[PDB]
């Protein structure tokens, strides 16, 4: 916190909130392609669900 | 789908038990402009 956080905040530190499946041990996923959580297809940067 | 809502100073609150909570009929509707969670995720609610 004392080295790594910042007063208005630090925000460089992404985690991942979604994935079609669990990953395998020591897998690394760099893909940022939009997660189609709903029944609709979803090209473009966002959508509902 | 009720007509009138309470204020934020006197916020309403309903106890829920003795039911099955189908989120599919709720969450899979674009009528919501916000839906954001803090210990759970929409893709797993019905398994909880
Ligand atoms: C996960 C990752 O490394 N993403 C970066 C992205 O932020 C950047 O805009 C792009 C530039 O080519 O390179 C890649
Ligand atoms: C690997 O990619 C394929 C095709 O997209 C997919 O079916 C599979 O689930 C992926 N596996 C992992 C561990 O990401």
């Amino acid at each position: 916190n004392n080295l790594d956080s910042k007063v208005g905040g630090n925000y460089n530190y992404l985690y991942r909130l979604f994935r079609k499946s669990n990953l395998k041990p020591f897998e690394r996923d760099i893909s940022t392609e939009i997660y189609q959580a709903g029944s609709t297809p979803c090209n473009g940067v966002k959508g509902f669900n | 789908n009720a007509t009138r809502f309470a204020s934020v100073y006197a916020w309403n609150r309903k106890r829920i038990s003795n039911c099955v909570a189908d989120y599919s009929v709720l969450y899979n509707s674009a009528s919501f402009s916000t839906f954001k969670c803090y210990g759970v995720s929409p893709t797993k609610l019905n398994d909880l």
